[PDB]
């Protein structure tokens, strides 16, 4: 076979000690997933700096926090501005998502409050900025260097999965580097909690999975997609399916042919044909063997899966750093000052929050 | 070439969510 007995045993033994990891880690999670904290700080006791990025809901400020002297990123929602924009229900989610997992690579919200006009959540500053820029930048990575991120993909969506929640925003834009090179992930408004299918037109034109364009029920497997597509634009510089229009991307998402850079290893362009499989039925992540597919491919032989989760790799690359509240890996915004009206805007809806 | 045609696309910066 492929594994001799020791190799076998030490491959068995580790799977089965994921096993034992994830069902302690979902009794955590449905912990606080039904009993959230709320309401751990206010305004006033952060100065605001910096604005870090934009949305249709609002923003996120880098703010320091007074008594601590401690950075955080401040995401501000505007409560009339999200019911609007039919957010209500993401919002919330998002955040009860946010307050009851935990794992290395997801970001931390560590304060949240409401006032008069606005939502806020406070999270862990991540100053390394969005891998989009430095892929952008860079070009492309190596496929040791893609490889380190998207093997902590691959054990995020291991966690999340077996907390039946389903991901559906992965893209570089979505992903930060932290001061020490590791992924965060922060965007959970279009994660939902589903054992079984879900329906929802939902996600970026080159990262959809063919089910979700096609209009179908669909499971966790188009995370396992997603993860395809964002191997492939790390190790290329670009994503696999492109187009002017997002109708063209979306008939070459559906057509099964995919093509790969001359420089893509065997190993990898076997990996990513079996992850951008449009059969459902025969994409990794997807089979009986679930994940084990993906983590025992020959492309991650070199993956310490352990040593990722531990954070002990030393990261292919570490974003410039000058010292705390450095926001030089981030672009630069208009400055909106922020208003409480004296009016409370959209009480009912929120009293969750 | 295949990266000419991604510049060409004019999607090579963020791109937006359905939403
Ligand atoms: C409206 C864009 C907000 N951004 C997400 C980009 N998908 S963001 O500003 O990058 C950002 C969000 C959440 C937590 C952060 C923690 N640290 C730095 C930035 C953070």
């Amino acid at each position: 076979g492929h594994m001799g007995n020791a190799a076998a045993a030490k491959k068995g033994s580790e799977q089965e000690s994921v096993k034992e990891f994830l069902a302690k880690a979902k009794e955590e999670f449905l912990k606080k997933w039904e009993s959230p904290s709320q309401n751990t700080a206010q305004l006033d006791h952060f100065d605001r700096i910096k604005t870090l990025g934009t949305g249709s809901f609002g923003r996120v400020m880098l703010v320091k926090h007074k008594e601590t002297g401690n950075h955080y990123a401040m995401k501000i929602l505007d409560k009339q501005k999200v019911v609007k924009l039919k957010q209500i229900e993401h919002t919330l989610n998002e955040k009860r998502i946010l307050q009851a997992v935990n794992f290395p690579f997801l970001v931390k919200l560590e304060f949240s409050f409401k006032d008069n006009s606005n939502l806020y959540m406070v999270m862990e500053y991540v100053p390394g900025g969005e891998m989009f820029s430095h892929l952008r930048r860079i070009g492309r990575f190596s496929e040791p260097h893609a490889r380190f991120y998207a093997a902590q993909i691959v054990l995020t969506f291991e966690y999340l999965h077996s907390l039946d929640l389903i991901y559906r925003d992965l893209k570089p834009e979505n992903l930060l580097i932290d001061q020490q090179g590791y992924i965060q992930v922060t965007d959970f408004g279009f994660a939902k909690r589903v054992k079984g299918r879900t329906w929802t037109l939902c996600g970026t034109p080159e990262y959809l999975a063919p089910e979700i364009i096609l209009s179908k029920g669909y499971n966790k497997a188009v995370d396992w997609w997603a993860l395809g597509v964002l191997i492939y634009e790390m190790a290329a510089g670009y994503p696999p399916f492109f187009a002017d229009q997002p109708i063209q991307i979306y008939e070459k998402i559906v057509s099964g042919k995919v093509r790969f850079p001359s420089h893509f290893s065997s190993d990898l362009k076997d990996l990513l044909r079996n992850l951008l499989q449009v059969d459902l039925t025969k994409r990794f992540g997807n089979l009986k063997n679930g994940v084990n597919d993906i983590k025992n491919h020959k492309w991650f032989a070199t993956t310490d899966w352990i040593a990722i989760y531990q954070r002990k790799v030393e990261a292919p690359f570490i974003p410039k750093f000058k010292g705390p509240g450095d926001t030089s890996n981030f672009d630069d915004y208009e400055e909106e000052e922020i208003r409480v009206s004296i009016n409370e805007k959209c009480g009912k809806e929120f009293t969750e929050f | 070439t295949t990266y000419a045609d991604f510049i060409a696309s004019g999607r090579t910066g963020r791109r937006n969510a359905i939403h």
